[PDB]
C-alpha cells in the first residue's frame, strides 16, 4: 500500500528520532492509526506481563475473560490466544497486519474528505470539533439521538444516512455517516440545545432544554457502517492471502455486537472481527455485561480513555 | 443566425417583453425556481434600499429549497444590499 | 528509483594529473552538460526512449495523449494531501482531477523544452523558479475518463546575472479544444554569455483603446507600426499583440518583432479586425507598441485591490508539514530528479538536502487555497500561480497566510504566502484567482423610497456620484426637476417653470408624451400644459417621493449607482442571472446588459410612472376606485394554496364582471398580490375570512363535489360579500384582513389585464428609447430572465411562442410566422 | 450539601429525603429520577447517608420498583435500591386526618396522572391538580378548586406585574378581584 502511506510507516525511527515524525493528520489517518494503536495496546500487555515476571499464557490465565472497543478486539484476540512469548509475538503480527488492512481497505473505500471551512470553522467555535466521520453525543437517551437521527435523515438519500455506531451506554452514543450529515444533526441539536449556562433552576423539567456534549470524534473513516461495508471481502481477501488468523482461544472473547462468546463461534474469528469492525455496531453495555470485579483498561487515552467510560456505565457495579 | 439578425431579434423581443410586463403579472415564484433549482445560485445578491426580495427569497428556499440544498450540500447565502454591504463588498470589520 | 526501474549513472571524468599535486583532479568540462542532459533524459523518459536534442525551439512540442482514471487521481491526491470531495470517486457526480494534476500530464512536453541544444546548461543547478495555471474561460475541469493531449511551447529564454532563466507554456487539450495553460519557469545557475540562443515571446494581454478626441486618432494614425485595413469609425479599440524579443546583449534587443490584431466591436456587437500592428526593429532598448498600449489603454479585466486585505483562514489551520520522503510524489508526478529522493545528488549539487518538490509544495498550498478560499469547490479556482522563492526539506513546518486582496473580472485575487516556521523565511509566494459563488443579481421594485436613499453611496464613491449627476443632469435639461433634490429633500410640491428656450423645449417634452385607455382612445398625460402654460406644479400628501413618476427613478437611479459601484470594484462574476422585480427589471437591464444609457433608463422609468399614474380615472379629489392588496393562504388556512387562490380569484371575478386578478406571484402559499377596483378587492378580503371563519377546504370540495356545487356555495359568499362591498360608500377603503394586507398609497392595478390598453404607447416609446445597437444578446441569453416568462431569456421559437401565448403581439407574431428566415 | 454533612459527620446517620418536583406542597422543579442517578453513587460514597424517596409514592407495586432498586433499569443503569420511602398525599384522606370531609372527597375525586405528565400542572390543571405560585416564589401543587384557579390567574396577571404598575392593575381590575374574591376564594372582600 506504498499510495497510502506516503510518509512512511517506520514508527521506530519516528520514536527514536523525532524530527521525523509525520504531522498529526497523518498519525491520525486511519491506515497508520489502527496498527500503532495495537501497537500501544501490545505494548501495554507486554509491558504488565514482565513487570509482573509472567508469560503472556501465565497472566492471561488470571483475566476471567476479555473484550475490546472497536479495533480493540483484535488485540483482545490475541492475548486470548497467545501463551508463550513466541505465540504473543505471532498474536500481535498477525494483529497488526490485519488492523493494517482493515485501515488501508477502509481508507480506499471511504477516502478522507474535507468539509467545507465555514462549517469547519463554525463548529470549531460552537465546540463540536473538527468535522469527521465519527460524532460522539452525550447525556442523551437512545430515543432522543434516533428523533434527532430521523430529523437529520429524512432530509438526505440512502447513501448519505447516518447510522448508530457505537452504544457506548446510556448517556454516550456515536454517530456515523458523511461528516456533512453529521454537521447537519449537530446543527440541528445545536437549535434544540440549551443555551451554555442557561440558568433553568427555576423553570420546569420538560420545559428544560438539552444539556450535552456533541462533539466530532478524531476517527477519519466511518467504523461500524454500512459506508465500509464493500472492504469486509477485500480485508477478507487479503487476510486469506495472507494466511492470517487467530486460533486456541484460552479465555472468553464476547462478541461486541451480539455478545456472543468468540470461543464457542465456528465462523472464522479474523471474519468475524472484520465484520464487526467495518459493519455492525458496538453494544459496549451487552458486550461489557458480564461478572468482574476488576477491569483493566489497556486502550488509549488514559483519563480519556475507554476505562473511565467504562467506570461511568459500571459505576456501583463491583467492578 | 448572424450577429445582426441576432441583434434583431433580441432588441424586438426585449422590447416587447419590457412593454408587456407593464400590464402582465410578475411571475417571481417561477423565477426564484428558475434561479434557485436550475441555476444552483447560491450568492442571492438583492440590490435595493430593503431587503424586500432577500426575505422572499429566504422565505422560498425555507418552503421548498430546504431538503433540496441539504441533498446537494449547496449553502445559499443570501445578501441585501441595504444590511450586508460589508458582506457583498468583501469588507469585513477589521 | 528510474521512470523504468532500470538503474542509471551519471559518469564525471576526471583527468588525473600527477605533475601538478596541488589540484591533480580536472574535471573534463567537454560534453559534461551533454552527459548531464542524458541522465536526466534517460530519468524523465526512460532508457529506452532514444536521447534526441536536436529539439527546435521555435516549434511546440508534443506530448503523449493520457487517459485520466479514477486510480491516478486518488493516487495523485492522496500523495499530495488533497482532501477535496470533488476528486474523490462519489457515483453519479462525475469525479473531478485537480488543478495540480496539469503537470502530471505536461510534464514531458514541459521538461523536453530544457533539453535543446539551443538551451544548455547544468541540470543539476537547474531550479524551478516559478510555476502557473490557467484555466481557459467557458473550459470545464478536468474529469475522470478525459483524454488530454498537452502541447509545451517555450516562451523565452533569457540570460540573467543569477542564470538562463526557461519559460515553457504547455497548453491541455481536450477533444482537441484546449481546456488549461501550465506555464513553469527553469533557472539554470550560472554564467552564460550565448545572447544569440536567447528570445522572449510575450503575448499581451489585450489592451483596450478608447480615441475619444481627434488628437487621439491622430496620435494612432501617427504611429507607423498601426496600419488599418479596413475603413470605420471606432471609439474604442483592442490590441491583441505578440511581441518577440531576441538578445544581443542583457540590455539591448537584438530584434523586436511585434504583430497583432486590432478588433473593433460593431454597433451590431460583431467583433472585427480594423487593422494590424506591425512592428520591426534592430537594436533597441524597449518595444514602443508595449509602451503606448500600456500607458494610452487599460487591459481588460484590471485587478481592482481592497483597501484593506482580508485574511482568510488562520496561522493554525493554514500551517503544513512537509512530507519525510519524496518519492511518494515523485512517482506520481513523474518528476524523478535525484535532488528530491538521493542524498548523494544532493550533495553534488550543494543542497541543504533532499529538498522537497516545488510541485509539490505548490499543490498543497493550492489544496489549501482550495479549502479555504474557494469553499472546497474545484471548479471555482480558475488560476493559481506562484514563485519558489526558498527551499523546504523533509519534515519541515511552513505557515502559509492567505489574503483576499483584489479581485479581477469577478474573480477573488487570494495573495498566498508560505514561509518556513523554524527559520520564518519564505518559501512560496503566490497569487490565485477563484471565481465567486454561482450569482443571481436581483433588483427590487417599487415600495421602499425613503428620503435620502443611495446617498450615503453617493457621497462615498465617485462612479456612484457619476451616475446619479448624469441621472440630475437629464432631468433638469429635459424635464425641469433635479432627481437629487426631490431623493434628498422629498418635497410635497414641486413646481416646473417652462420658461426660456431650454424650458419650452421641457415643455414640449411633457407636451408630447401620450397615454391611452379604453373608451383605444389616446391623450395627453398632462391635459392641461399647453402651449399657453407657464409652469406646472406636482403636488402629493405623503411627499413626490411617494409619487410613481418620482419614485421609479430614484429607485433605478439608486439602483444602478449600487450596482455601478459593485462593478468598478470588480465584484461581477461573469456567469451570472440577474433578475429584477416590477420595476427592477429596467434596473438589471440597465445595471448587467447596459441596454439603457442612464438617460434613456430615467427617460422610460419616468413615462412608466406616469402612465401608471394616469391609466386610471380618478375623482376630483383625484381618489381611483382601483387597488392593490397582499393575500397570504397560509393566514386563511394551512392547506389553501396557490391552485386554491387562482379558482377562488377566478370564481369572484366571474360571478360580479369586476376586474380582480393576481398580478404579482411572491412566495409559493405565502405571499401574492391582487389587483383590480377596490369593489372586487374588498370582495375577495371579506371572502377569505368568511371561509376561514367556515373553515371551508375547497380543495376537498373539488375532489369530493362537482365543480357545480363547489361553485354553488363559493357563489353563495361571494353574492353576500359582494352586496356588503356595494352596500360599503364608494371608493371602498380596504381594511386589513387575517390574510389580506391593503397596499397603501397604491391607487392603479397594474401587472393586471386593464393596462393591456397602456402598452401601445410605451411599446413605441421603447422602441424609441432602446437604440437597437445597445442591445448585447451574449449578455442576455442564459442570463436574463423576465417577469413576463420567468425562463431564461433565449432565442429560440419555443421562448417566443410563449411570449406569443400572453401577449397576442403582433411583432412578435411576425417573428414566429417568419422564423424560417432566421432558422 | 447534605453529602458534606455526611462527609463531616461519617459516623452520625443522616436521612436524605429525595422528593422530586411531582410531590404534594411546596415542590422543586427537578424530575424525581435524574438527579438520583447522578449523586446516588456519590451519595452511596457516603455510608452514614440513608436515602428515601418521595413524591408520588400511595401503593406497595409503585414503591417497590425503588426499594428493591430495578426502577433503573428502565434507564439502562444497575439497579439503585432506596433505603425507604415516604409517604405525603396519600395520608391525608386517612381517619385521624382533621381534613375536611369535603376536601377528603375532593381528593378521592381528583384522578391524578402518571410520571410522564405531571409537569402540565404548571400551565392547566392535570387530575384536578394544578400549580400555583407562593408569596415567596416557589410553586405549590394544590387541587384544582376555584379559590386555586383565581390564585393561578392573579399569579398569571398580578402578581407577575412589577410594583410600580400593580396598584393601577389593581385599579383597572378592581371589580373583578372583589366579585371573584366573594364567589370563589376562601377570603371574601370585607366591604
Ligand atoms: C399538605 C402538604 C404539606 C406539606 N408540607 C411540607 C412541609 O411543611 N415541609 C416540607 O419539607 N415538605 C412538605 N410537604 C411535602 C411532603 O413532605 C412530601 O415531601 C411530598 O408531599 C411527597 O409528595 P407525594 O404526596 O406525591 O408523595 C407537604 C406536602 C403536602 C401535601
Amino acid at each position: 500500500f506504498d499510495k497510502i502511506y506516503t510518509q512512511g510507516l517506520n514508527i521506530l525511527s519516528w520514536l527514536k528520532h523525532p524530527e521525523t515524525t509525520p504531522d498529526q493528520d497523518y498519525l491520525l489517518s486511519v491506515p497508520v492509526s489502527c496498527p500503532v494503536i495495537c501497537v500501544i495496546q501490545l505494548c501495554h500487555y507486554t509491558i504488565t506481563c514482565k513487570v509482573l515476571g509472567l508469560t503472556p499464557g501465565e497472566f492471561r490465565n488470571s483475566l476471567k475473560w476479555s473484550t475490546g472497543h472497536s479495533q480493540g478486539l483484535v488485540t483482545a484476540v490475541t492475548i486470548a490466544a497467545s501463551d508463550s512469548w513466541d505465540s504473543f509475538l505471532k498474536n500481535s503480527l498477525t494483529a497488526v497486519s490485519l488492523l493494517l488492512f482493515i485501515g488501508s481497505r477502509c481508507l480506499s473505500t471511504y477516502p478522507r474528505t474535507s468539509l467545507p471551512p465555514t462549517m469547519l470553522q463554525d463548529s470549531l467555535d460552537n465546540g463540536e470539533g473538527r468535522p469527521s466521520p465519527m460524532l460522539s453525543v452525550r447525556d442523551l437517551s437512545i430515543k432522543q439521538v434516533e428523533k434527532f437521527i430521523e430529523q437529520t435523515n429524512s432530509h438526505l438519500p440512502r447513501e448519505k444516512h447516518i447510522a448508530i455506531s457505537l452504544i457506548n451506554g446510556a448517556r454516550n452514543l456515536v454517530l456515523s455517516g458523511p461528516p456533512e450529515s453529521l454537521y447537519g444533526f449537530n446543527l440541528n441539536l445545536r437549535n434544540q440545545k440549551a443555551p451554555m449556562g442557561l440558568d433553568q433552576s427555576r423553570v420546569p423539567f420538560s420545559e428544560r432544554k438539552l444539556k450535552c456534549s456533541n462533539r466530532f470524534l478524531p476517527i477519519f473513516a466511518p467504523f461500524h457502517s454500512h459506508l465500509l461495508a464493500d472492504a469486509t471481502e477485500l480485508i477478507l481477501d487479503d487476510v486469506k492471502e495472507h494466511g492470517l488468523s487467530f486460533e486456541g482461544l484460552k479465555i472468553p472473547v464476547y462478541d461486541t455486537f451480539d455478545g456472543s462468546d468468540f470461543q464457542a463461534l465456528k465462523e472464522p474469528i479474523i471474519d468475524r472481527v472484520v465484520k464487526l469492525i467495518t459493519e455492525l455496531p458496538v453494544h459496549w453495555e451487552e458486550a461489557t455485561n458480564h461478572k468482574a470485579t476488576h477491569i483493566l483498561d489497556f486502550g488509549p487515552g488514559g483519563v480519556s480513555g475507554l476505562g473511565v467510560l467504562t467506570h461511568r456505565n459500571k459505576e456501583g457495579t463491583g467492578a | 443566425m448572424k450577429p445582426e439578425i441576432e441583434q434583431e431579434l433580441s432588441h424586438t423581443l426585449l422590447t416587447e417583453l419590457l412593454a408587456y410586463q407593464f400590464a402582465s403579472p410578475v411571475r417571481w415564484i417561477e423565477t426564484q425556481d428558475v434561479f434557485l433549482k436550475q441555476h444552483n445560485t447560491e450568492r442571492i445578491i438583492e440590490i435595493g434600499p430593503s431587503p424586500t426580495l432577500a426575505g422572499m427569497a429566504n422565505r422560498t428556499i425555507k418552503a421548498k429549497y430546504e431538503s433540496y440544498d441539504a441533498a446537494l450540500s449547496l449553502q445559499r447565502q443570501v445578501l441585501c444590499y441595504s444590511k450586508d454591504a460589508k458582506e457583498i463588498y468583501y469588507k469585513p470589520d477589521p | 528509483r528510474t521512470a523504468d526501474t532500470n538503474p542509471v549513472a551519471l559518469p564525471f571524468l576526471y583527468k588525473y594529473n600527477p605533475a601538478d599535486g596541488f589540484a591533480p583532479i580536472l574535471e573534463i568540462m567537454e560534453d559534461r552538460n551533454e552527459r548531464i542532459k542524458e541522465f536526466y533524459w534517460k530519468l524523465w523518459f526512460g532508457s529506452s526512449v532514444p536521447y534526441s536534442n536536436d529539439i527546435n525551439v521555435e516549434k511546440a512540442i508534443l506530448g503523449d495523449e493520457i487517459t485520466i482514471s479514477s486510480q491516478t487521481i486518488s493516487e495523485f491526491t492522496h500523495a499530495i494531501g488533497n482532501k477535496c470531495d470533488a476528486f474523490v470517486d462519489r457515483p453519479g457526480k462525475a469525479t473531478l482531477a485537480p488543478m495540480d494534476f496539469a503537470i502530471v500530464i505536461g510534464w514531458k512536453a514541459i521538461i523536453k523544452a530544457i533539453f535543446p541544444k539551443s538551451v544548455d546548461g547544468d541540470l543539476l543547478k537547474l531550479v524551478h523558479l516559478s510555476n502557473g495555471y490557467k484555466m481557459i474561460t467557458g473550459a470545464a475541469p478536468l474529469k475522470k475518463g478525459d483524454v488530454v493531449s498537452t502541447k509545451a511551447e517555450i516562451k523565452a529564454v533569457l540570460n540573467q546575472p543569477s542564470g538562463k532563466l526557461v519559460e515553457v507554456v504547455g497548453t491541455i487539450y481536450r477533444e482537441g479544444k484546449p481546456v488549461m495553460e501550465v506555464t513553469s519557469q527553469f533557472l539554470y545557475r550560472g554564467e552564460y554569455n550565448d545572447y544569440c540562443n536567447t528570445f522572449q515571446k510575450v503575448t499581451e494581454t489585450p489592451v483596450q483603446v478608447a480615441f475619444k478626441s481627434a488628437k487621439d486618432l491622430a496620435v494612432l494614425r501617427s504611429k507607423e507600426w498601426f496600419h488599418l485595413e479596413k475603413d470605420v469609425q471606432f471609439d474604442v479599440l483592442t490590441f491583441r499583440c505578440e511581441s518577440t524579443y531576441k538578445f544581443k546583449s542583457a540590455n539591448v534587443y537584438s530584434s523586436i518583432k511585434t504583430t497583432g490584431q486590432v478588433l473593433l466591436e460593431l454597433p451590431t456587437k460583431e467583433v472585427i479586425q480594423v487593422g494590424s500592428v506591425d512592428y520591426e526593429a534592430g537594436t533597441s532598448y524597449g518595444n514602443p507598441v508595449t509602451d503606448y498600449l500600456s500607458r494610452n489603454g487599460k487591459t481588460i479585466e484590471e485587478s481592482v485591490i481592497f483597501e484593506n486585505a482580508i485574511p482568510l483562514s488562520s496561522g493554525e489551520e493554514l500551517t503544513s508539514k512537509a512530507p519525510g520522503t519524496n518519492e511518494p510524489y515523485a512517482i506520481v508526478s513523474g518528476d524523478y530528479n535525484p535532488i528530491h529522493v538521493s542524498r548523494v545528488f544532493a550533495a553534488y549539487a550543494k543542497l541543504p538536502g533532499t529538498i522537497t518538490h516545488g510541485m509539490y509544495s505548490s499543490a498543497s498550498i493550492r489544496a489549501l487555497v482550495e479549502e479555504w478560499a474557494a469553499n472546497n469547490v474545484a471548479a471555482r479556482v480558475r488560476a493559481f500561480k506562484c514563485d519558489f522563492v526558498g527551499m523546504v526539506l523533509p519534515n519541515d513546518t511552513l505557515q502559509t497566510t492567505m489574503e483576499h486582496v483584489g479581485m479581477i473580472n469577478g474573480r477573488k485575487i487570494i495573495k498566498v504566502e508560505t514561509r518556513n516556521v523554524e527559520t520564518e523565511l519564505p518559501v512560496l509566494i503566490g497569487e490565485a484567482e477563484i471565481e465567486q459563488p454561482t450569482t443571481t443579481y436581483v433588483f427590487t421594485g417599487q415600495g421602499s423610497q425613503e428620503q435620502g436613499m443611495g446617498m450615503e453611496l453617493y457621497n462615498s464613491s465617485e462612479v456612484a456620484r457619476e451616475v446619479w449627476d448624469k441621472a440630475d443632469r437629464h432631468f433638469v435639461n429635459n424635464y425641469g426637476f433635479s432627481i437629487l433634490d426631490i431623493v434628498q429633500n422629498n418635497p410635497n410640491e414641486l413646481t416646473i417653470h417652462f420658461g426660456g428656450a431650454k424650458g419650452r423645449a421641457i415643455r414640449d417634452n411633457y407636451i408630447g408624451m401620450m397615454f391611452e385607455t379604453i373608451g383605444l382612445k389616446s391623450e395627453k398625460i398632462f391635459k392641461d400644459i399647453d402651449e399657453t402654460t407657464t409652469s406646472y406644479t406636482f403636488v402629493s400628501p405623503t411627499g413626490l417621493l411617494s409619487a410613481t413618476q418620482f419614485t421609479q427613478p430614484a429607485l433605478t437611479l439608486m439602483e444602478k449607482a449600487a450596482y455601478e459601484d459593485i462593478k468598478s470594484k470588480g465584484l461581477i462574476p461573469s456567469d451570472i442571472m440577474f433578475a429584477g422585480h416590477s420595476l427592477g427589471e429596467y434596473s438589471a437591464l440597465s445595471s448587467l446588459a447596459n441596454v439603457m444609457p442612464i438617460e434613456s433608463l430615467v427617460d422610460v422609468v419616468f413615462y412608466r410612472g406616469m402612465t401608471m399614474q394616469v391609466a386610471v380615472p380618478r375623482d376630483e379629489l383625484g381618489r381611483s376606485n382601483y387597488g392593490m392588496v397582499a393575500v397570504n393562504p397560509s393566514r386563511v388556512s394551512a392547506t389553501f394554496d396557490d391552485s386554491a387562490l387562482r379558482f377562488v380569484v377566478d370564481e369572484v371575478a366571474n360571478k360580479t364582471k369586476w376586474l380582480l386578478e393576481i398580478v404579482n406571484y411572491n412566495v409559493e402559499n405565502q405571499q401574492y398580490v391582487a389587483a383590480g377596483d377596490l369593489r372586487a378587492l374588498d370582495t375577495l378580503t371579506n371572502v377569505l375570512n368568511v371561509l376561514k371563519i367556515n373553515k371551508i377546504d375547497i380543495v376537498k370540495l373539488q375532489e369530493q363535489m362537482s365543480i357545480e356545487k363547489v361553485k354553488e356555495h363559493l357563489y353563495e359568499i361571494v353574492d353576500e360579500v359582494a352586496a356588503k362591498s356595494l352596500a360599503k360608500p364608494q371608493p371602498i377603503d380596504l381594511e386589513r384582513g387575517f390574510a389580506v394586507i391593503p397596499l397603501k398609497g397604491i391607487s392603479v392595478p397594474f401587472h393586471s389585464s386593464y393596462l393591456m390598453s397602456g402598452v401601445k404607447p410605451f411599446q413605441r416609446f421603447l422602441c424609441k428609447k432602446i437604440p437597437k445597437s445597445s442591445v448585447k444578446p451574449q449578455d442576455l441569453i442564459g442570463k436574463y430572465i423576465p417577469n413576463l416568462t420567468a425562463k431564461p431569456f433565449e432565442l429560440t421559437k419555443e421562448y417566443f411562442q410563449s411570449v406569443y401565448d400572453l401577449t397576442k403581439s403582433e411583432k412578435i407574431k411576425s417573428i414566429l410566422d417568419n422564423w424560417e428566415q432566421y432558422e | 450539601q447534605v453529602i458534606a454533612i455526611a462527609k463531616a459527620h461519617p459516623t452520625f446517620p443522616i436521612v436524605l429525603q429525595w422528593t422530586g418536583g411531582r410531590g404534594g406542597g411546596h415542590h422543586s422543579f427537578e424530575d424525581f429520577h435524574q438527579p438520583i442517578i447522578q449523586m446516588y453513587s456519590k451519595i452511596r460514597r457516603c455510608s452514614n447517608i440513608v436515602l428515601v424517596a418521595g413524591s408520588g409514592f400511595g401503593s406497595d407495586e409503585d414503591t417497590y420498583p425503588y426499594l428493591s432498586g430495578y426502577w433503573s433499569e428502565k434507564f439502562n443503569y444497575p439497579p439503585m435500591p432506596f433505603d425507604g420511602v415516604l409517604f405525603g398525599s396519600r395520608v391525608m384522606t386517612s381517619k385521624e386526618s382533621h381534613t375536611s370531609l369535603a376536601a377528603k372527597k375532593l381528593i378521592v375525586e381528583c384522578k391524578g396522572v402518571p410520571d410522564q405528565q405531571w409537569e402540565q400542572t404548571y400551565k392547566k390543571p392535570t387530575g384536578g391538580i394544578i400549580t400555583v405560585r407562593s408569596e415567596m416564589g416557589e410553586p405549590i401543587h394544590k387541587i384544582a378548586t376555584r379559590g386555586v384557579m383565581f390564585w393561578k390567574e392573579l399569579d398569571d396577571t398580578i402578581f407577575n406585574l412589577p410594583k410600580n404598575k400593580l396598584l393601577d392593575a389593581l385599579n383597572k381590575k378592581r371589580d373583578h378581584i372583589i366579585k371573584k374574591l366573594n364567589n370563589d376564594f376562601q377570603k371574601p372582600w370585607f366591604g
